[PDB]
Order: structure tokens, then sequence, then C-alpha cells
DNA sequence: TGCATCGGCGCTCGAACAGGGACG
DNA sequence: CGTCCCTGTTCGAGCGCCGA
């Protein structure tokens, strides 16, 4: 039957009516299909006839199933939804079998006709009015409008998902020991009971919900492990996605590349390491969809080591309260890195991967934060705890990292696991003005109406440099300038600019780069053995400043 | 100006409870972070904590005793007071109270104490003192110094005075510390005196036993054989 | 149903819609905290089961007072307050008392009950609505909306001000010296009594709530060290300035003179005759960075003097009430942070130093939300008002951890800066 | 339940002396120590106050100094006072513990016990019972021995005995010691013996008498 | 002869925005 | 001072994967 929970108020949004879309005719085949359908729904409460003074209508077609050969009645919502009020959506995330506990007895169940089984706002109804037209021009069409949560209407979803927790809701306070996972309309039940117990409670449910209007169909695992639920098999004591199978096809289009990389990242949470960095950046550089793109080896090794991967059969397991969470990260290739959840040692629980970049110029200490931040969340998110970290990375760096550092850090509980690639910090800018070393005063500028401009040095050894450029401003040139002292240079320096632009960049102890300049740049200095830079408020005439200055800005100052 | 007294029934039958109460000014027990404290001190033995009253009636007490031990207080008239249940004699000690008082983040000590109350566990009846004299017997006296003594033996309670020819002599004097046998008290003194007074001058030993009301003299006369 | 009194109405500043913010990760500590506290203001009837319907959301998170070892429901309502601010401040503002930055003990008391006895504008309530998440995601979300006066809306206790004021009429007029100021779910309550006076009348005035409704948390006060109760009292007076300095080198190097030169010429953006020529001379040709250079007398002159014109807080700032109040922390290294507090740039109206709790665990995110929390509070006591913080952190790193940290009732404003150590405009040795 | 250990118990030093007390804690107790001074007399105050604040009224010639486990009450210069009984007390966990208590004395040359032994009172005899009296007086330092023996034979039921305070003028001390044995068993003997054994001489000054 | 809707995640790209400077 | 110009940050779009 239908739900006879209170209905959810629907409105359409502020200063809109309802959809009033024409309907393109149909084949008398196609009229007859639907005339079959709409009548059985009619029949069975869904649908029911309509008015004249009812002015909406959205379109409604008929398609078949080529396998089954029978036509099935779609609705285009896509006006309703535009004109239907926003919702506030209460599917916060979906649930991962790591989080999971062993449970004694377990039962999952799915709910047959889930939406069909749900009213509509009775004051919302009009606007899901749709026409399945007359077997010809003669009789208007016969008209018909929805009583219950239509498939592919915009709230269906939202409103169903409170509707199942408003049913649930006095199941659960008078059962507090029988942990129900409620995914849309299916129900991962479990409990510590014994089959008997357990079983004589499964059945107490699936009244519940008939007296509710849910249905909860043979299609229900009892005492079925593997238990098929969100995509994953669940057995006693281990968990596995259901098999992923990658499309090893002959050529590639960059929509290809998405379906691939996509795929491996659904990997990433169970197969260790995966790596992606690799073929992803394929899809880099403005391309359309259906465009083929040469598979680079680059990316071929990727796919190569990944695959190899997925060969290999893997599972996780179930968490246990007790032993609290331990999180270990891997570097990867330069912008990757990959970490695994267990309790356990070589038990894992889940295994991910971290790869953004924030920002142009960054370093593996950055990066190994940035990581680990992700991996707590992650972690609150299913397990509600942050977990004990075990980084390659040993706490001398980081101490000096953090303490040095301007802006404020932190790591939560971790100890240093020795297995490289470790990371560290690649070089180290002096505290102090070293003495057995020039000084060069660099310094650089532009012409923002011609795009070229000169940019160099001015030694307090009366020496100079002062090379020319095209397509660059103040910011490329300063930026210039600091790279030549760097190689005009001992082992050992003291460079002074006029720009925080530049100074900020390097101070950051910057390993990586978007831009060569400074890649070439952070080669200069993981290259000395003594860099020093000391700031002035350019156009002052502090020492050696003003020298660079006019020699800079020959064609451009005073 | 803060001042604090302990007082009590200095002697308690066994297994009896008793009631210390600490009598203080100069503070009051509403002031936050005060709190009065007592403390304990078995005769001869160290310093012993008991329990910690504190102003937001959040005590504390010494695990060994919380099942025999009470604190509390009567804040308009500036007195705690300290209960003990079951009394036995390994409770016979001075007991202190003492203001203490948390400060500052760090700050909390016991800043003043009160001079204490002996509280005595016996079930021994008042008894005054058997008075003994002490002269040398076959080492007859030598032109140097002689030593007479005298033997207050099982009385109780204490104290008990000894002094030699009423106050007269003090020099070689020593009245050692009484010690318990049979639940009775019993001490000695000593006089040190010229050969060339005794016995050409007496001299009497001057016991007093307030307790009983008692005071008697013995004249230390040499033993004759 | 709670109070026969007739809702004042409020409405979103024009043009603007209620807050639609998304419901943040909670622990499963805290989510339990939050379920307890919503189920049984649920009871009560404060706040109502909602569902999609209602196109709204402030996050909300629990935190376990340290003050009282009691949680404490927490809903971010800055989108809410930003997006009502004709109503609270303009039209209902609750004036500042210049006093109280003046008593020598000032306690803070968390009076948000008050609140949850007045019904909250029938209309309004749509916008305070709020989720809570589940572990795992085993469930959907469940949604609450408020019928009283929510706790954290700068509405309520602008509202709730005439009933406030009423209550306070008794114990005011018996205390003519002591000193109080709402400030959202908070009484400021300062006195010139010794402090163990004060420590009184403050339970007294704790108590004259309580024979009027108004329950207010109860505070621990351990007697085990450290006594960290004894904090509870804020002292208006220990709040002093901190002026920039510019060093005492013994000998002076070309490096020594150049910084000297920077932070002098940005500080001439903040007080009038910073003078730098004579100084600079000093450093006229391409000259090697570690060359002592001997100090002119001509310069000396100035570099001894201009010293003297930092020694006076800037002249000629005035707080405008009307305008924002924006903070500026720096990460001085050693547990040490320094902060200003100004409307315009530049023209600060405090500088200071919140020197570092000996429960900072060599933890940086740790010290800088309670360096936040201790501004802001300063900001209340001072002018009344609640600084936006230009917070010396990256966005994502702050955002994974400042619940941990926070111990106030309320919640400033707040975005992220990367900034490096210029000049220490700021700083000593 | 920290327990505190002061482990120097007696301690003799001289008037312009500097001394200091050790107090080491079962566990670190933070600095959250305090020092308390007790009179021969007993009257009891509070000289240091977290681990070295003085408290006031305290002479400025007293300081703390310590950490974590280890901590130390030192006394700058030596005036009559101070030679007293010290305590230090943890405040860090209740149940609040003291040390054991450093009693500090005064340095004195070294001195023999004057041995003294009685026979037992006529009076006392009288009515049945016996005590043998034996002072062992102003001796130097505290550390003395006793041994009764009768005809040779030694004794040590009915012993008992009585320490006094270093003297506050002579700065020596004192010992009663009392054996009692029945009126009888007292005239079923002849010999008694009072040894005193001190170190000062390598042999035990010996007095005893025959009934 | 549409295969919707809602949610979470990954990847990229490209608005929109917020300082520091530079020209006028 | 009013523009403009140059970055670096953030966040949503548009695809894909997975769930019902
Ligand atoms: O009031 C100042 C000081 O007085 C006393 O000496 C207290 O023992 C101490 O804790 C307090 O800080
Ligand atoms: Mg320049």
């Amino acid at each position: 039957p239908i739900s006879p929970i209170e209905t959810v108020p629907v409105k359409l949004k502020p200063g809109m009516d309802g959809p009033k879309v024409k309907q393109w005719p149909l084949t008398e085949e196609k009229i007859k299909a639907l005339v079959e359908i709409c009548t059985e729904m009619e029949k069975e409460g869904k649908i029911s006839k309509i008015g004249p003074e009812n002015p909406y209508n959205t379109p409604v077609f008929a398609i078949k199933k080529k396998d089954s050969t029978k036509w099935r009645k779609l609705v285009d919502f896509r006006e309703l939804n535009k004109r239907t009020q926003d919702f506030w959506e209460v599917q916060l995330g979906i649930p991962h079998p790591a989080g999971l506990k062993k449970k004694k007895s377990v039962t999952v169940l799915d709910v047959g006709d889930a939406y069909f089984s749900v009213p509509l706002d009775e004051d919302f109804r009009k606007y899901t009015a749709f026409t399945i037209p007359s077997i010809n021009n003669e009789t208007p069409g016969i008209r018909y409008q929805y009583n219950v949560l239509p498939q592919g209407w915009k709230g269906s979803p939202a409103i169903f998902q409170s509707s199942m927790t408003k049913i649930l809701e006095p199941f659960k306070k008078q059962n507090p020991d029988i942990v129900i996972y409620q995914y849309m309309d299916d129900l991962y039940v479990g409990s510590d009971l014994e089959i008997g117990q357990h079983r004589t409670k499964i059945e107490e449910l699936r009244q519940h919900l008939l007296r509710w209007g849910l249905t909860t169909p043979d299609k229900k695992h009892q005492k079925e492990p593997p238990f098929l639920w969100m995509g994953y098999e669940l057995h006693p004591d281990k968990w596995t996605v259901q098999p992923i199978v990658l499309p090893e096809k002959d050529s590639w289009t960059v929509n290809d590349i998405c379906k691939l990389v996509g795929k491996l990242n659904w990997a990433s949470q169970i197969y260790p390491g995966i790596k992606v960095r690799q073929l992803s950046k394929l899809l880099r550089g403005t391309k359309a969809l259906t465009e083929v793109i040469p598979l680079t080896e680059e990316a071929e090794l990727e796919l190569a080591e990944n695959r190899e991967i997925l060969k290999e059969p893997v599972h996780g397991v179930y968490y246990d309260p007790s032993k609290d969470l331990i999180a270990e990260i891997q570097k990867q290739g330069q912008g990757q890195w990959t970490y695994q959840i267990y309790q356990e040692p070589f038990k894992n629980l889940k295994t991910g991967k971290y790869a953004r970049m924030r920002g142009a110029h960054t370093n593996d200490v950055k990066q190994l934060t940035e990581a680990v931040q992700k991996i707590t969340t992650e972690s609150i998110v299913i397990w509600g705890k942050t977990p004990k970290f075990k980084l390659p990375i040993q706490k001398e760096t980081w101490e000096t990292w953090w303490t040095e550092y301007w802006q404020a850090t932190w790591i939560p509980e971790w100890e240093f696991v020795n297995t490289p690639p470790l990371v560290k910090l690649w070089y180290q800018l002096e505290k102090e003005p070293i003495v057995g070393a020039e000084t060069f005063y660099v310094d650089g500028a532009a012409n923002r109406e011609t795009k070229l401009g000169k940019a160099g040095y001015v030694t307090n050894k009366g020496r100079q440099k002062v090379v020319p450029l095209t397509n660059t401003t103040n910011q490329k040139t300063e930026l210039q300038a600091i790279y030549l002292a760097l190689q005009d240079s001992g082992l050992e320096v003291n460079i002074v600019t006029d720009s925080q632009y530049a100074l900020g960049i390097i101070q950051a102890q910057p390993d990586k780069s978007e831009s060569e300049l400074v890649n070439q740049i952070i080669e200069q200095l993981i290259k000395k053995e003594k860099v020093y830079l000391a700031w002035v408020p350019a156009h002052k005439g502090i020492g050696g400043n003003e020298q660079v200055d006019k020699l800079v800005s020959a064609g451009i100052r005073k | 100006q803060i001042t604090l007294k302990e007082s009590g029934p200095g002697i308690v039958q066994p297994s009896q409870p008793f009631r210390l109460t600490c009598t203080f000014s100069g503070f009051s027990l509403s002031t936050s972070g005060i709190g009065v404290t007592w403390i304990r001190q078995p005769s001869g033995k160290g310093l012993e904590w008991l329990a910690t009253i504190w102003w937001d009636d959040d005590n504390r007490y010494n695990p060994s005793l919380k099942s025999r031990l009470t604190v509390s207080k009567d804040t308009s008239n500036n007195q705690a007071f300290l209960n003990m249940m079951t009394v036995e004699t390994a409770d016979t000690a001075i007991y202190y109270c003492a203001q203490s008082a948390i400060t500052s983040v760090t700050d909390s000590a016991m800043d003043h104490w009160g001079q204490g109350t002996s509280v005595t566990v016996s079930s021994a009846k008042t008894t005054p003192p058997s008075v003994y004299p002490l002269a040398p017997g076959s080492a007859a006296q030598t032109n140097s110094m002689v030593t007479l003594g005298c033997l207050v033996k099982g009385y109780f309670p204490e104290p008990v005075t000894v002094t030699w020819n009423s106050g007269s002599l003090s020099s070689g004097v020593h009245t050692f510390p009484a010690v318990l046998q049979s639940d009775l008290y019993t001490l000695s003194s000593s006089v040190t005196v010229p050969s060339s007074t005794w016995p050409s001058e007496t001299v009497t030993c001057n016991v007093a036993h307030p307790a009983s009301s008692t005071k008697v003299d013995k004249k230390i006369v040499p033993a004759d054989c | 149903p709670i109070s026969p009194i007739e809702t004042v109405p409020v409405k979103l500043k024009p043009g603007m819609d209620g807050p639609k913010v998304k419901q943040w990760p909670l622990t499963e500590e805290k989510i339990k905290a939050l379920v307890e506290i919503c189920t049984e203001m649920e009871k009560e009837g404060k706040i109502s089961k909602i569902g999609p319907e209602n196109p709204y959301n402030t996050p909300v998170f629990a935190i376990k007072k340290k003050d009282s070892t009691k949680w404490r429901k927490l809903v971010d309502f800055r989108e809410l307050n930003k997006r009502t601010q004709d109503f609270w401040e303009v039209q209902l503002g609750i004036p500042h008392p210049a006093g109280l930055k003046k008593k020598k003990s000032v306690t803070v008391l968390d009076v948000g009950d008050a609140y949850f006895s007045v019904p909250l504008d029938e209309d309004f309530r749509k916008y305070t609505a709020f989720t809570i998440p589940s572990i795992n995601n085993e469930t959907p979300g469940i949604r609450y909306q408020y019928n009283v006066l929510p706790q954290g809306w700068k509405g309520s206790p602008a509202i709730f001000q005439s009933s406030m004021t009423k209550i306070l009429e008794p114990f005011k007029k018996q205390n003519p010296d002591i000193v109080i100021y709402q400030y959202m779910d908070d009484l400021y309550v300062g006195s010139d009594l010794e402090i163990g006076q004060h420590r009184t009348k403050i339970e007294e005035l704790r108590q004259h709530l309580l024979r009027w409704g108004l329950t207010t948390p109860d505070k621990k006060h351990q007697k085990e060290p450290p006594f960290l109760w004894m904090g509870y009292e804020l002292h208006p007076d220990k709040w002093t300035v901190q002026p920039i300095v510019l060093p005492e080198k013994d000998s002076w190097t070309v490096n020594d003179i150049q910084k000297l030169v920077g932070k002098l010429n940005w500080a001439s953006q903040i007080y009038p005759g910073i003078k730098v020529r004579q100084l600079s001379k000093l450093l006229r040709g391409t000259k090697a960075l570690t060359e002592v250079i001997p100090l002119t007398e001509e310069a000396e002159l100035e570099l001894a003097e201009n010293r003297e014109i930092l020694k006076e807080p800037v002249h000629g700032v005035y707080y405008d009430p009307s305008k924002d109040l924006i903070a500026e922390i720096q990460k001085q290294g050693q547990g040490q942070w320094t902060y200003q507090i100004y409307q315009e740039p530049f023209k600060n109206l405090k500088t200071g130093k919140y020197a570092r709790m000996r429960g900072a665990h060599t933890n940086d995110v740790k010290q800088l939300t309670e360096a936040v929390q201790k501004i802001t509070t300063e900001s209340i006591v001072i002018w009344g008002k609640t600084p936006k913080f230009k917070l010396p952190i990256q966005k994502e790193t702050w955002e994974t951890w400042w619940t941990e940290y926070w111990q106030a009732t309320w919640i400033p404003e707040w975005e992220f800066v990367n900034t490096p150590p210029l000049v220490k405009l700021w700083y000593q040795l | 339940d920290i327990q505190m250990t002061q482990t120097t118990s007696s301690l003799s030093a001289s008037l312009g002396d500097r001394v200091t007390i050790s107090c080491s804690a079962s566990q670190d107790i933070s600095s959250y120590l305090n020092w308390y001074q007790q009179k021969p007399e007993g009257t009891v105050k509070l000289l240091i106050y977290y681990t070295s604040s003085l408290h006031s009224g305290v002479p400025s010639r007293f300081s703390g100094s310590g950490s974590g486990t280890d901590y130390s009450l030192t006394i700058s210069n030596l005036e009559p006072e101070d030679i007293a009984t010290y305590y230090c007390q943890q405040y860090s966990k209740f149940p609040w513990t003291f040390g054991g208590g450093t009693k500090l004395e005064i340095k004195r040359a070294d001195a023999a016990p004057t041995v003294s032994i009685f026979p037992p009172s006529s009076e006392q005899l009288t009515s049945g019972g016996a005590s043998v009296v034996c002072f062992l007086n102003n001796f130097y330092p505290k550390d003395i021995n006793v041994k009764w023996k009768i005809d040779g034979s030694e004794r040590q039921n009915g012993v008992l005995n009585s320490w006094t305070d270093q003297d506050s003028k002579d700065s020596t001390y004192s010992m009663s010691s009392t054996l009692t044995l029945t009126k009888d068993e007292y005239e079923r003997h002849n010999s008694y013996t009072c040894e005193a054994t001190h170190k000062t001489s390598t042999s035990p000054i010996v007095k005893s008498f025959n009934r």
C-alpha cells in the first residue's frame, strides 16, 4: 500500500509557477503502452486522473528495455525540477565498510517500490500533472497527476530519506543495540544476538515497515555472507570491493581517460597505493571530450603499475573500537602520496591517496601536512576519531619546519617511520649575513605597455650583469635577478631584494613549483652551501639598491 | 592577625570517638580558596596529613583513615571540627589544625598553624606517681661530683613536674621523657651536685602530678649499706 | 510553549537569504553530546524536528568546557548574524560600559539559558535550522530549528535585553559599583573589590539570577594543581600595549643598518616623524653586508631619537563604534604571538602580545585559537565588539582543529593570510 | 600517596654554616612542594611555598631549590633559632604528604657519658618491685648504646630507655635506662652491670653494684 | 525512440577575489 | 589618490567513478 506518513510540504521556487510543457505526439503503440502502465498505476494509488482546470504538464514518453521487450513509463521532470523549491539534502556522505563493526548476526534488506510508497504533498501534486495523448487528434489526452514521489523529481531523494528516518526512529528507540545502516531504500541490519533472537527481531522490523507501507521483498540476504552492500561484499571477517575491471581499450579519447582515472580512484580505497598523477595529466589542456589523445608512456607506466595492483586480490577488515587507529603515509612520485589505515599491522581497514597540489610553489613538508589533514577528516568521518600517524619525516625535520615557518602549524600524534623516499627540507636560508661571500644586490623591472624589461645584480665588488627580458613583469624580473645571483655565485652568497613577492616565495623553502624559473631557483638553492637573503624597501636609496635600480630601470625610470 | 587553636578531650577511651575543634580568627572559611587542614604528629614521629575541609565543602581525606574521619565546619563561628571514630592507641598524638589557602594557579600551602592538642588513647585510669629516691650505694661519695636521682613510676596521665630542692637546683638537672609501662607512665630526673654539698646539705626531689592533685617530696638520704 | 510574551519580528538584511552553510564532520564524542543535548532540548520543546523542506542550515558542534566539565552545544551562527545586522546592532544595540575596561577583576557568566524562555519570531525560525551528522554516515542527518531565542545568535541578547535589564535592577542598585555588560551568551561582571570579595559578589549575582529563572554553569575549582580556576577573573590592568622598539647593537654592520631602515621605514606609516635619510646615508654605496659601518654622530642623533617617537601610542587614533574591527596576529615563535587591533590601516587602536599558556604543548594551532579567544575577549571588554581575524595559518589546517581548542560561546569572523616575516615591525630580542 | 623522602634525618652543623636538606619525591611533583619549620618546642611555621618562594616574614637567608623529583632547602648561614626539625610537604596530588623530617643540630666537641647506676630504692623494694636506674649523662654525639648484665649474664627483659634532646646550652645528650625486675628476682642475684658503649672509648664505660 | 534525481569522492579549468605595486 | 596589472587562493563547474 501507500505509506501513512505525514507528507513533507513542497513549494515551487519563489515567484515561479508550475511547468506548462507541451506533450510531443506518440506512436499508437507507445500510447496504448502507456495506457496499460498508467491504469495499473492509477489502480495502485500511485496516480490519479485530474480535472480540466489543471493547466500544467510535464512530458511523458515510453521506451522499452531491449532485453525484456516491455515498455516503461519515463516522465521528464526537468521543468518541474527547475521550478521546485530547494531542499537541504540530508544524505551527508556514503557509508563505508571500514567503519562497520563485526556483529554476531547480520541481515540486509531492501525496500520495494521505495518512492512509490511515500505520499507526495497534497498541494504540490497538481504540478506533476502529465498527459498521455489520445491515439489521435480526436479527444484531449488522458490527464494524470502523481500522488506519490515521482521518479526523477528533485525532491524524491531527500523526502524518501527523511521519511525512512522517521519510520525507523521508533523501532530504533526500542532496540538501541541493533545497528541499522540506512542508505536510501537499503537497510543493513546487524546485532550481536543469537541467529534466533536476531531473526525474531528482523521479522519484527519488516512487520513494522509493512505497517508503514514499506515492503521488504524476498530480495533480502539472510545468513548469507557474502552480503552485497553499497558496492562491496561483506564477509564475516573481511570485506571486498566488488570486482573492478577497467576498459582495456585500443585507442584513447580524453573521455576514456576520465572513465579510467575515476575507476582507478574508486580502487584507491582498497588497492594499496595507486598512482594516477601520471595518466591524469592527459586530461590537462583544453581538450574536447571525443577527441583522442596520444597515451604518453609516462602515462603508460602508470596504467602498467596500476593494472598490476588491481590484478592482485586484496581485502579490508572491520573496525575494532578498542584498538586505536593507525594511518601511515608513503611518499610517491613527486606530487602523489599513498596511505593505509589499520589497527593491527598488516590488516588494513582502508587505503587511499592524496595528490592535489595547493599553490603554485609548494614543498614536501607542506604536502605531507596536507596529506595528514585529509586523512584526519576522513577518519573523523568514518570512525569519528582521529588516527595515530606514522610518517616518513624525522621528528627533527618537522621540529625545524614548524618552528621556523611564519604560518602556524601542527600534526596530531605521530612517529617517524624510516622508509624512503623520506621527506626532508632540501635547503635552508641562512639566519645571518654570511661573511666570506659577495653580496649581489639584485633587482628587476618591466613596462606594462611593452611586456619587456631588464633584470640583474650589482655586487659590492663593483661587479654587474643585466640580462634583457621580453614577456615578463616586475614580479617575473625581480624573481629573475635573484636567479642570476644564484648562478654567478660561489657556494656562499648574500642576495638582496626589494621585493616581498620574491622573498616570500623563497623563504617558504619550496622544493617544487609550477614555473621553471623558480624550479631553477630552487635548483640553485639546493646547490649552494650558504644562501642568505635580506630585504630592503625599494625606492628608498638603501645601499646597493639604487645601483641595480637605475641599472635595470634603464629605459623605464630616472 | 590570623590564629588557630585546637581543642579536644586530651584523653580518650579506646574504641570511643573524639571531636577536635579548631577555632580561628583572621579569615573566613567562606572566602574562596581557603580551607582548614588537620595534621597529626604521633609522639616522637613526623607530620601526618589527616584531612582538609574546603570553603566549598569539597573535602579531602587521608585514604588510610577516611573510614573513621569526618571533617566539618560552622562558618558563622569560625570553627572547624574533626571527628575520629573508634580511636586506637595508635591515635595518640598531637593534632594541629592549620589555615590552608590556594592563592595563585600554583600557590597552596598551610600558611598558619595552631599549637596542637594532645589526644591520648588509653583505657588507663588516673593514677598518682610512686616516688623513689636514688642515692649511690657501694661506691661511697668522693671529693668530686655526685649524681643523685629520682624515679617517678607508674602514673597517669601526663604530665608530672619534677624539680630539685623546690627549684633551688637547676644546673645539673636532667628530667627524662616518660615511657609507657603497663599503660602507666614512668620517668626519672637526675641531679649532679658537687660532693661538698651532699649529704652535708639535704637534696630533695619534688614531684607534682596535676591530674591527681598531688605533690610529693623525696629527700635523697645516702644509702646506709 | 514558554512565554505568553509577543515575539519581536526580525527580517534578514534586504536582498540576502538565510544561511545555507553545510554541516562539517564531528567526532563521535561531540555527536553523542550533541545528540543528548538536542534530544532533551526537543522534549522541553525548544527546538523542533524538521526535514528537507527547510532549505537553510547552519553548522553545529559542541565543546566540553574545561570551565565546567559539562558539554555545551554550539551553533556557528556567524552567517545568520551577518545576514541580520540591522536588527541587533543599529536598532536594538546594547550600549557599552566604558568603565568595564577599568575594573580590576571582571568575571564572565554564561547566561545562554536565559534565552530558552522567549519565543522566537515564528517566521524567522526556518533560518536557525541545523543538522546532526552520523559516524560513518549510518543514517541521514537529523535536522532541527529553534522556537525560543537561540544561543549564539546576535538577535537574542538584543531581544532579551528588556527582560535582562529588569532582572538586574535589584542587584545593580545594591552594588552601584559593579559593572555588568551583556555580549551575546555572556555577562561581563567587573568589580574593584578584593578578589575574595569579588569571587563572592559573583556567587551572589549567580544567586539573584537563580531567584529569577536564570541558571548559569557550575565552574570547577580543583584542589590539585594547577589551580586553573584562579584565572576565571579577568584583570583589565595587566592589559598593556606592546610598542615597537629599535634594537641596540654594540657595532652596527651593514645588515643591521639595512634592517633598521626597513622597519624604521615601515613604522613611518604609523608614527609621524620617523626620519631615515640621515641613517641610510651610512649605507650610501654598494657595500658588503657584514661591513661594520660605524654609526655617524649625525645619524646616531636620530636612531636614539626616532625611538623616542616609538615610545608613545599612535597619536590621533579614534575608535569609531560605527566601524569594524580587524586584528592581525604574527607567530613570533617561542610560543610568542603579537597582535594589533585597528579599524583603519596603520591607525591601530591596540597592540599587545599574548605570551603563552604553559598548556601550549608545542601546538601552534592550539595557541592561536587561544590567542584569538583572548584577543576577542579583550575586544568585547574594551569596545564591546568582536574583531575580524586575519589569521596567520592555512585555512584548511585551521579548519581541521580549531574546535578542539575552542572554549568560547561566541565565534569571531576570520580569514587566512600568508604574509612572511617581512620586517619584525612587531618584535624584540 | 606520592611518598616523600628526606634521607638525611639527623644533621649537626654550626652557627655561621650554610646547610642544605634533601627532599625527593616518588614522582615529578612539578614544584608543588612546601617547606615547614618546627622549632624544638613544637610550634610549626611555613618557610617556603612552591619549591622556592619565601613565605612572608621568613628570614631572607632561607632558600628553596629544586625540581621534578628532587628538591633542597638551603639555610644561608645558621643562627641559633634555625637549629630545628625541617619538613617538606608535597601538594601535587591528595593525599598531601610530608617528608620524614630532618633534625638540624649543633656540632659540639665529643664527650663521654657520665655513667651512674642505682640500686632499687628501699621504698620500691618494700612494695615488692625493683628497678635499677642507670644515667648516661651529657655525652656527644647522640649515638650511644647501653647494655645490662646480671652476674655477668646479659639481660634485656625489663629494660626501658629514654633519650633527651640535644641540651640547648651545652649541646649534649643524656639517657636514662631502667631494668625492672621483681623484688625477688632482684634478691635472687648479686651483680648488676650497666655498660655504655659510646664512640669515645673503644672500651665500654661500666658501673655496677652488689646488693 | 533523453534514461532523470540526490549524495560522496577524483581531475581539470576558469571565474571571482584580494593584496602589493606601478602608472597618471 | 584613482585606476590598472600581476599573482596566488578558493571554489564551483563539468566530466568520471561509486551508491540507491
Ligand atoms: O598572598 C601572597 C602569598 O601569601 C602567602 O605567602 C601564601 O602562602 C602564598 O600562596 C601567596 O601567594
Ligand atoms: Mg624593484
